[PDB]
RNA sequence: GCUUGUGCUGUCUUCGUCCA
C-alpha cells in the first residue's frame, strides 16, 4: 500500500517571494541524513518552525478521468490532513547510499534525499505525499 | 450642441435638469454643489453636465431659411 | 521685443521667481552655480508660450516623450468637432461635426484664446486599462 | 418590368414592419427595397 | 430558502440585500434586469415639417431616448407578432408632437411633456411620457426661434435592451459582495500597506471585520449580495425586479419546454 | 515653409536648432518629406513689417 | 458677512467630519 | 441683440467664475511661493 | 521585405468591414491595429490554390530560413497571462477547470488529477497549460546555473508534455530559437504548431479574462528611500563631472590615445552621465515589487525594458544629437537661460528629472531636439535601405 | 454596411432550433447541447445549478465567438442518471429558487411601504 | 510600371483588426468583400446540386 | 491627446462590460501594454486629474511647467473617498465574479479621427481598364485594382 | 396591347494614411 513513512522536523520554513506557497526543509528523526525540501500551500496547512510532521509517500490511494470523491468511498487519504498528486522527473542514483528523488507537484517540488534502502521502492512514474500533524 | 437627453456610460436621464442647473448657477452656488443639489452622485453623470457646451444657442442666432 | 539675432546678447530668467535667489513629487530646477552672481536683463512672460496652436491642447507635454507630442499634433488637426457655427449656410466638398462636443475636464491656460472651450473636438470618455477579453490588443 | 419599379411602398410583415420603402430591384417575387432611413437595401417577397 | 431584505425604497430606486443565493443567480438576474425586460420606447417618427437648426436624425434620435410609461406593457403585443395591417391599438403607440414660436423676438423650448398621446390600447397604462411632478416640464428637446416649427407623429413599440439601449428600464445596478474581502476573490495592490491605501465598503459595517488570529476559510463561498437598482421612471424599481424574475423563469421554462418536446 | 526641395536632402536644415526657442514650436512639424522643413509660429511670435 | 467675517475660534468649529491652484472654476465665453 | 435668458445667465456666471479665480488662484500662488521661499 | 509578408490563408465570412487575424501572424506581417490596411488576393484555378495550400500557407512558414528560428509566437497579453497564469503560487478551483479543460479544442476528455487532492482540490497553471502542449514533447532550459529543485523557479523542463517546474514566459514560447514552438514544429509537423497556438491563446484569454490585469499612474512610483537614493546617485555624479572640467581647465586631465583633449573630456563625461543613469535606473528597478505591474509586463518580456522604467521613475538622462551632446548654437552657450562658456551637465542636455516628476523647460527643449533628430533619421535612411534592398534582389 | 440587424441577438429563424443535443462518445454518459439565441445569462446560471448536484460529474459552457449569439455546453453524469434529467432538474430547481425568491421580495415591499 | 508589377482584378482591401477566437492560418472576411470578390468553380457530377443552389 | 491612436476591436453591450461596486462601467476599454513603450505618463496624470475635477466640479489646469505634482492630486482624490492612485475594484460582467486585479478607471479626453474603415473598404473581380494599357485603373472612386 | 435603357477622361500640384 504504502511505500515510505517517517516523522520529520521543519528546520526552516523559506516564504521568498511567494504568499501562498512555502518551502520547508526537514529531517528524520529516527533515522539521520535523510533530508525532505518540499513546496506546500501556505492557506490549507500552515506549518511553524519546529512543528512535526508524518510524510508518507504511496503510489496509490486504494485500501483514468477525475471525479469529486462520493462521501461514501474511504481511502487512504482520510486519515491525513494533506495530499497532494506528483510525477517523479528524477530518480538519481548518486553515491554508494546517497539517493535523490525529485518530485513535482503540478510545480511545487519535492527532494528527498535518503538511502538506497529506504529510498529502493520509490522508483514509480507517479507518487502521492501524505501529510499529517 | 444640445444636452443629451442620456448619460453615455450608465443611461440616466439628464436631459431635465440642464436649466436647473444653470439656475442653481445664477444664485451664486458653486458647481460641485450645484451637481450635489441635481442628485448626480456617479462622476460618470457629473461628466455630462460639467462638460456640455450649449451650441445651438448659436446656431439660434442666424436668420430663418424659411418662413 | 527681441529676435533671434538680438537674443544673442541678452540674459533671460526663466521665471520670476528665478531673479530672487527634497520632495520625491517636484521637478527639480538647475543649480546654475558656475557663476558666483547672475544679472538678468529679460524674464521670460511664461515658458509655455514657445509652444503652437497645436502643440498647445496637449495636457502635461512636459511629461510625455517628444516624438508622441509631435504624433498629437500631427493628429489633432484629424479630429472631428465644429470647425465653424455657420455650417449650416456653407457648402463644402465635405464637413464633419460632431453630435454632442464636450470641453475637456483637463485644460491649459492657452486653451483659453484657442477658443478650444466654445468649439471643442472630442468628448470625455471613461476609460478603463485592462486586459479584459483580447480583443484591445 | 413591372408595374412596382420606383414606386414607394411600405412592409407589412416580418422584422421591417411599417417601414417605407422604395423599390429598387423586382425580378422574382423577391422585390428589392431600400430603406429611407437605414442606408441599406434588403430584399423581400412581394406579399409582405 | 432565499431571503430578502430591503434597506432603502423608493419609486425610482430600491437597495436590497440578496442572501442563500448563488453569485451565478444574482449576477443574471442583474443582467435581465439590465438589457431582457420589455418596455416601451418610441421607434419610428413621421417627421411632416422640420425648419430648427437641428438635423431631423438628430431629433429622431433624442425622440428615441425619452423614457415613456410601461406599467402595462406586459399586455401589449411585440410588433413583429402581429398579425395587424400596419400598425395597430395592440402593438403601438402613437404621440404627436407641434411646436411653433410666435412673435418676433425669443426662442421657445421643446419639451417632453409637448408630445400628445393620440391613440393606443384600450384602458392599459402606456404610452405616456414619464414626468417627476405635475409641473415638471421634461426633456429639452429642441429650440425655436421666430418662423420655426416641429410638427412630427411618433411611434412607440415595445422591446429590449439588447436591440437597443432606449429601451433599457434601469440606468446603473450597484452590486458588491464581501465588502471585507474574506473570500479573497482580489488583491489589494498598494504601495506601503494595503489596509489603510483602500477606502472602506459602503457595507463594511454590516458584516464583522475578520477576527486577527483567524485563518483562511476555504470552504466559504458568496452568500450574501447587496445590490441598488436605479430606473429611468419607465417602471418603478419593485416592478423592475418582479419582472426581471419573471423573464428569467420564462427562459428556464422555455428552455424546459424544448427539452420535453426534443423527445 | 522652407524651400529647400527633396532634391539633395540633408539632416542640418530639418534640425530643431537651438535659436528657434521661442519662435517656432519645437513639437509640431509634418511626418515624412517635410519633416524640419514646414514649420510652426510660436503662440507669442511675431513677424517685423 | 460670509465665512471671513465669522470668528477664527468659531472658523476653528468648523471641522469637516483649502483651495489649490490647478481646479479652476468653469467658464463659457473664455478670452481672447 | 435681444440675448436669451440662458445666454445673460451664463455671462453673468462667467463674470462671477472670473472673479473667483483670479482671486482663489493668485491667493494660492502667493502662499505656495512664500512656503517655498521659507524653505 | 519578406516571403512572410505574403502568406495564405483560409477564408471565415465574418460581419463588419474589418479583416481578422490571430494575433500571432501580426510578427512576421510587422502589422498593428491602429489603422493598418492589408491586401487579398483571390486564385482563379485549382493549380493555383493547390500551389497556395501547399506552399505559401501559414503554418508551412512558421520557422524561417534567414536565421532557423521561429518568426511566430506568444504576444502581448497571452504572453503577459501565460506568465502570471504559470507562477508557483497560482492554483484554479474545480469548476474554472472544467471551463478551461473545455475550452482547448484538442483535450481528449480526460481531467487530469489536481495537483492538491485535501483538504481542497486544487490544480496548478501549469497543469492547465500541460494540457494545450502535445504529448511527446521535452524540453530542457537552464538559466542561472540553478539546480533541478529551481529555488526562483527559472530555468525549463518539460517531459512527455508536461511542466515540471519553470515559468513560462518569452524563453519558452516566444519566437527564439530553441523553444517550445521550433521543438513542437520539428517534432510534431506545422499543423500541430498552428494548433499549439490555438490552444494556448484560448486557455491564457480565458484565465486572464476571469483574473484581470491593468496598469496605473502608481506603478511608476518608488517610494521615498529609493528616491533618496537615485537624487544622492545623480547629485555625486554631477560632482563628479565638476570636478573632471576643474581638472581639464587646469591642464590636469589624461588623453586618450587618438583623440584630442576636448573629444577625451566629452567622452569622459558622457561616460559619467550614462553611468548615472543607468545605476539610478538599477535602484529604481530593484526597488519594485513582483506586484507592480510595470515590471510584471518587463518580466514577460512581452512590452517595456529595462530603461522605460529607468526613464519613467528616475532618470531621462542624457539628451545626444548626432552622437555629442547639445552644441552651442548660440554665441558659446546652449540657450540664453545660461550664461557662456558653460559645460555643466544641464547646461548641455542632461535631464536629471523623470517622465513622472516632469521636465523643465530646457531640458524640454532639448529632448524635443534628439527626438526631431530620431524622426529626421528615420525618415532619411528609408529611401537608402529601399535602394540597397533593390540592388541586392535584382 | 456589413452590421447585422440587432434583433438577431435573441429572434430565432425558422429553420433554426433552439436546442440540439449530440453525445460526446469519448467518455461515457456525456452530451454536448448546443444553445441558440442565449448568452452567459442561462448559460452561466445552468452551469453553477448543475455543478452543485452529486450526480453530475463534469459541466462547462463556452461562449465561441462573441459576434455570435450562441453557446455550448458539455455535461457528464453518473451512470444511473441521464444529463438530460439532470439538466430538467436543473432548470425546475432554478425556476422554484426565483418563485420563492419573488414571493420574499413582494412580502418585504409590502411590509416596507 | 506595366510589365515587372502591375494592378490586378480580383483584389480587396480593408483595415485590420485582432481576433483572439481565429486560427493562426485564419483571416476574416467582410459578407460584402466575400459578395464582390468571386472563384470560378466547374460543374461537375460531385457538386451540380451545391453550384445550382447558388445559382438560384 | 498623448498620440496613443487606435481602432475598435470589438463592442459589448451594458451588462456585458466590467462594472464597479457603484455600478460604474467603462466607456473604452484599452489595453496596458501601450503604456510602458511609449512611456505617455501625461495620460495617467490625465486621467487622475480629470476624475478628481469630475468628482469636485472643477476643470484641472493641465498647463506645462506648473508646481502641480501627482502627490497632491492623490491627496485630493484620496479625500474623496477613492484609492489614491486611481485605481478601483471591479467585477466580471459575465459572471459577477471580482477580478482579481483592480483596475485603474477614470473619464479620459478621446477625439474621433477621419479615418473610418468605410471609406476604405474596397474589392474588385472585373471592371474598367486604361485605355493605354488595357490595365485595371487606379483609385478606390474609379472601381480601380490593386497593384 | 403594352414592354427598361447598358458607361468614363488625361496631366500636374498640394495635403494626408501605414511602415521605415
Ligand atoms: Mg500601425
Ligand atoms: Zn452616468
Ligand atoms: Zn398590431
Amino acid at each position: 500500500s504504502a511505500l515510505f513513512d517517517d516523522i520529520f522536523t521543519v528546520q526552516t520554513v523559506d516564504n521568498g517571494r511567494y504568499n501562498k506557497v512555502s518551502r520547508i526543509i526537514g529531517i528524520s528523526t529516527t533515522n539521520s541524513a535523510i533530508k525532505l525540501t518540499l513546496d506546500i500551500n501556505n492557506e490549507m496547512f500552515p506549518v511553524s518552525q519546529d512543528d512535526s510532521l508524518t510524510v508518507t509517500l504511496a503510489n496509490s490511494l486504494s485500501l483514468k478521468s477525475w471525479r469529486p470523491p462520493k462521501p461514501t468511498d474511504k481511502s487512504l487519504a482520510d486519515d491525513y490532513d494533506y495530499v497532494m498528486f506528483g510525477t517523479v522527473y528524477k530518480f538519481e542514483e548518486g553515491d554508494e547510499d546517497k539517493i535523490k528523488v525529485y518530485v513535482s507537484f503540478g510545480g511545487l517540488l519535492m527532494c528527498l534525499e535518503g538511502g538506497y534502502k529506504s529510498l529502493a521502492s520509490l522508483k514509480q512514474d507517479n507518487l502521492y505525499i501524505l501529510i499529517r500533524r | 450642441m444640445i444636452i443629451p437627453v442620456r448619460c453615455f456610460s450608465c443611461g440616466k436621464v439628464v436631459g431635465d435638469k440642464w436649466d436647473a442647473y444653470l439656475r442653481l448657477l445664477e444664485e451664486g452656488k458653486q458647481e460641485g454643489d450645484a451637481l450635489d443639489e441635481l442628485k448626480l452622485k456617479r462622476y460618470c453623470c457629473r461628466r455630462m453636465v460639467l462638460t456640455h457646451v450649449d451650441l445651438i444657442e448659436k446656431f439660434l442666432r442666424y436668420n430663418p431659411l424659411e418662413k | 521685443y527681441v529676435d533671434g539675432e538680438e537674443e544673442e546678447t541678452i540674459m533671460i530668467a526663466m521665471t520670476p521667481e528665478d531673479l530672487q535667489t527634497n520632495d520625491t513629487a517636484k521637478r527639480i530646477k538647475p543649480e546654475m552655480s558656475t557663476s558666483s552672481h547672475h544679472t538678468f536683463t529679460h524674464c521670460e512672460i511664461h515658458p509655455s508660450m514657445i509652444l503652437g496652436v497645436a502643440a498647445s491642447i496637449i495636457p502635461f507635454p512636459d511629461h510625455n516623450q517628444s516624438p508622441r507630442n509631435t504624433y498629437q499634433s500631427a493628429m489633432g488637426k484629424q479630429a472631428m468637432g465644429v470647425f465653424l457655427t455657420n455650417y449650416n449656410v456653407r457648402m463644402d466638398t465635405m464637413a464633419n461635426i460632431l453630435y454632442y462636443p464636450q470641453k475637456p475636464l483637463a485644460k491649459t491656460q492657452a486653451m483659453e484664446y484657442l477658443k478650444f472651450r466654445e468649439l471643442p473636438a472630442g468628448q470625455n470618455a471613461i476609460v478603463a486599462i485592462a486586459c479584459y477579453s483580447g480583443y484591445n490588443q | 418590368r413591372d408595374p412596382t419599379l420606383n414606386k414607394t411602398v411600405k412592409i407589412r410583415q416580418g422584422g421591417y414592419k411599417g417601414k417605407i420603402g422604395i423599390v429598387k430591384e423586382a425580378n422574382g417575387d423577391r422585390f428589392r427595397v431600400e430603406l429611407h432611413n437605414p442606408n441599406k437595401t434588403i430584399p423581400i417577397p412581394c406579399s409582405f | 430558502e432565499p431571503k430578502v431584505n430591503i434597506i432603502n425604497a423608493q419609486d425610482d430606486e430600491v437597495e436590497l440585500m440578496l442572501s442563500d443565493v448563488n453569485l451565478s443567480l444574482a449576477n443574471s438576474l442583474r443582467r435581465t434586469m439590465l438589457a431582457e425586460v420589455p418596455t416601451l420606447a418610441i421607434d419610428l417618427v413621421e417627421i411632416k415639417m422640420n425648419t430648427s437648426v437641428l438635423a431631423d436624425e438628430f431629433i429622431s434620435h433624442r425622440l428615441g431616448l425619452i423614457p415613456l410609461v410601461s406599467e402595462d406593457v406586459e399586455e401589449m403585443k411585440y410588433s413583429r407578432d402581429c398579425t395587424c395591417e400596419d400598425y395597430c391599438d395592440e402593438c403601438s403607440v402613437v404621440l404627436e408632437l407641434s411646436a411653433r414660436h410666435e412673435g418676433e423676438e425669443g426662442t421657445t423650448d421643446v419639451y417632453s411633456s409637448s408630445l400628445i398621446k393620440v391613440s393606443g390600447p384600450g384602458n392599459l397604462n402606456v404610452g405616456e411620457p414619464v414626468r417627476r411632478d405635475d409641473y415638471d416640464q421634461g426633456i429639452l428637446l429642441c429650440k425655436l426661434r421666430n418662423h420655426q416649427e416641429l410638427n412630427i407623429r411618433c411611434i412607440a413599440k415595445k422591446g429590449i435592451a439588447k436591440e437597443h439601449a432606449k429601451w433599457s428600464p434601469c440606468s446603473a445596478i450597484a452590486f458588491e459582495y464581501d465588502p471585507h474581502n474574506k473570500l479573497k476573490h482580489t488583491d489589494f495592490w498598494f504601495e506601503v500597506d494595503a489596509k489603510k491605501e483602500w477606502p472602506d465598503s459602503k457595507y463594511a459595517t454590516w458584516e464583522e471585520p475578520p477576527k486577527p488570529g483567524e485563518v483562511f476559510d476555504y470552504k466559504a463561498k458568496p452568500n450574501r449580495f447587496y445590490m441598488t437598482v436605479e430606473t429611468t421612471g419607465s417602471l418603478k424599481a419593485n416592478q423592475v425586479f418582479s419582472r426581471g424574475i419573471k423573464t428569467l423563469q420564462e427562459k428556464l421554462a422555455n428552455v424546459l419546454f424544448e427539452l420535453e418536446n426534443s423527445r | 515653409n522652407t524651400p529647400i526641395g527633396r532634391d539633395g536632402k540633408l539632416a542640418k536644415p530639418r534640425q530643431l536648432h537651438n535659436t528657434h526657442w521661442g519662435l517656432v514650436c519645437p513639437a509640431e512639424t509634418p511626418e515624412g518629406q517635410a519633416c524640419g522643413l514646414v514649420k510652426n509660429l510660436s503662440l507669442l511670435s511675431g513677424i517685423s513689417i | 458677512l460670509a465665512i471671513e467675517n465669522l470668528h477664527p475660534d468659531d472658523r476653528l468649529l468648523l471641522v469637516d467630519p483649502s483651495p489649490v491652484f490647478f481646479l479652476r472654476r468653469p467658464q463659457y465665453v473664455s478670452d481672447g | 441683440v435681444v440675448a436669451s435668458k440662458a445666454s445673460s445667465s451664463m455671462l453673468k456666471i462667467d463674470q462671477r467664475n472670473k472673479k473667483l479665480n483670479n482671486r482663489f488662484i493668485r491667493k494660492a500662488e502667493m502662499a505656495a511661493v512664500e512656503k517655498r521661499k521659507l524653505r | 521585405l519578406h516571403k512572410m509578408s505574403m502568406m495564405a490563408h483560409r477564408v471565415k465570412v465574418m460581419p463588419y468591414s474589418t479583416f481578422r487575424l490571430n494575433l500571432s501572424v501580426t510578427s512576421p506581417y510587422n502589422a498593428d491595429f491602429d489603422g493598418d490596411e492589408m491586401n487579398l488576393h483571390v486564385p482563379q484555378s485549382e493549380e493555383t490554390r493547390a500551389e497556395l495550400s501547399q506552399l505559401c500557407a501559414v503554418p508551412l512558414q512558421i520557422v524561417s530560413p534567414q536565421s532557423n528560428k521561429p518568426v511566430m509566437g506568444i504576444v502581448q497579453d497571452t504572453l503577459c497571462g501565460v506568465r502570471k497564469m504559470t507562477l508557483r503560487d497560482t492554483f484554479i478551483e474545480y469548476e474554472q477547470v472544467m471551463n478551461m479543460l473545455f475550452w482547448v479544442p484538442s483535450w481528449d476528455g480526460v481531467v487530469p488529477q489536481p495537483a492538491i487532492l485535501k483538504p481542497k482540490p486544487l490544480w496548478t497553471g501549469k497543469q492547465l497549460l500541460s494540457i494545450a502542449i502535445p504529448s511527446g514533447i521535452h524540453l530542457q532550459r537552464t538559466d542561472g546555473g540553478n539546480s533541478l529543485l529551481s529555488p526562483k523557479d527559472n530555468g525549463m523542463l518539460i517531459v512527455d508534455g508536461k511542466v515540471m517546474f519553470g515559468v513560462v514566459d518569452k524563453k519558452t514560447v516566444g519566437s527564439g530559437g530553441g523553444g517550445l514552438i521550433h521543438t513542437v514544429m520539428r517534432e510534431k509537423g506545422p499543423k500541430i504548431c498552428a494548433e499549439l497556438f490555438g490552444n494556448i491563446q484560448k486557455v491564457v484569454n480565458y484565465w486572464l479574462l476571469h483574473n484581470g490585469f491593468s496598469i496605473g499612474i502608481g506603478d511608476a512610483i518608488a517610494d521615498a528611500s529609493t528616491m533618496k537614493e537615485i537624487t544622492h546617485a545623480i547629485s555625486s555624479a554631477k560632482e563628479q563631472v565638476q570636478e573632471i572640467i576643474y581638472k581639464a581647465q587646469h591642464n590636469e586631465l589624461e588623453l586618450k590615445p587618438g583623440m584630442t583633449l576636448r573629444e577625451s573630456f566629452e567622452g569622459e563625461v558622457s561616460r559619467t552621465l550614462n553611468d548615472a543613469r543607468d545605476s539610478a535606473g538599477r535602484s529604481a528597478e530593484m526597488n519594485l515589487k513582483d506586484l507592480n505591474n510595470v515590471k510584471q509586463m518587463v518580466s514577460a518580456g512581452s512590452k517595456g525594458s529595462f530603461i522605460n522604467i529607468a526613464q519613467m521613475s528616475a532618470c531621462v538622462g542624457q539628451q545626444m544629437v548626432e552622437g555629442k551632446r547639445i552644441a552651442f548654437g548660440f554665441a558659446d552657450r546652449s540657450l540664453p537661460h545660461f550664461t557662456k562658456d558653460d559645460f555643466s551637465p544641464e547646461s548641455k542636455g542632461f535631464v536629471e528629472n523623470s517622465y513622472l516628476r516632469g521636465l523643465t523647460p530646457q531640458e524640454f527643449f532639448f529632448h524635443a531636439m534628439a527626438g526631431r533628430e530620431g524622426l529626421i533619421d528615420t525618415a532619411v535612411k528609408t529611401a537608402e535601405t529601399g535602394y540597397i534592398q533593390r540592388r541586392l534582389v535584382k | 454596411m456589413n452590421a447585422p440587424d440587432r434583433f438577431e441577438l435573441f429572434i430565432l429563424p425558422d429553420d433554426v432550433p433552439k436546442l440540439k443535443i449530440t453525445p460526446d462518445s469519448r467518455v461515457p454518459n456525456c452530451i454536448i447541447i448546443k444553445f441558440e439565441r442565449e448568452d452567459h445569462t442561462l448559460a452561466n446560471l445552468l452551469r453553477e445549478e448543475l455543478a452543485l448536484y452529486p450526480d453530475v460529474t463534469f459541466v462547462a459552457y463556452k461562449v465561441e465567438h462573441p459576434l455570435f449569439a450562441n453557446f455550448v455546453m458539455r455535461l457528464q453524469t453518473e451512470e444511473g442518471t441521464r444529463p438530460k434529467q439532470a439538466l430538467e432538474r436543473a432548470c425546475a430547481s432554478i425556476i422554484n429558487k426565483l418563485k420563492t425568491l419573488d414571493h420574499k421580495f413582494n412580502e418585504e415591499w409590502n411590509i416596507k411601504n | 510600371g506595366n510589365l515587372m508589377g502591375k494592378r490586378v482584378d480580383f483584389s480587396a482591401r480593408t483595415v485590420i483588426s485582432g481576433d483572439p477566437n481565429l486560427e493562426l492560418d485564419q483571416v476574416g472576411v467582410p459578407i460584402s468583400i466575400a459578395k464582390t470578390l468571386s472563384y470560378p468553380e466547374t460543374v461537375t457530377q460531385y457538386n451540380i446540386h451545391r453550384l445550382t443552389e447558388y445559382v438560384r | 491627446r498623448h498620440g496613443q491612436k487606435g481602432t475598435i476591436g470589438v463592442t459589448y453591450r451594458h451588462e456585458d462590460m466590467p462594472f464597479s461596486a457603484e455600478g460604474i462601467v467603462p466607456d473604452l476599454i484599452i489595453n496596458p501594454h501601450a503604456i510602458p513603450s511609449r512611456m505617455t505618463v501625461a495620460h495617467l496624470i490625465e486621467c487622475l486629474l480629470s476624475k478628481v475635477g469630475s468628482i469636485r466640479g472643477y476643470e484641472g489646469d493641465a498647463t506645462p511647467f506648473t508646481d502641480l505634482t501627482v502627490d497632491a492630486v492623490s491627496n485630493l482624490l484620496r479625500d474623496n473617498g477613492y484609492q489614491s492612485r486611481g485605481f478601483e475594484v471591479m467585477y466580471n460582467g459575465h459572471t459577477g465574479k471580482k477580478l482579481m486585479a483592480q483596475v485603474f478607471f477614470g473619464p479620459t479626453y478621446y477625439q474621433r479621427l477621419r479615418h473610418m474603415v468605410d471609406d476604405k473598404i474596397h474589392a474588385r473581380a472585373r471592371g474598367p481598364v486604361q485605355v493605354l494599357t488595357r490595365q485595371p485603373v487606379e483609385g478606390r472612386s474609379r472601381d480601380g485594382g490593386l497593384r
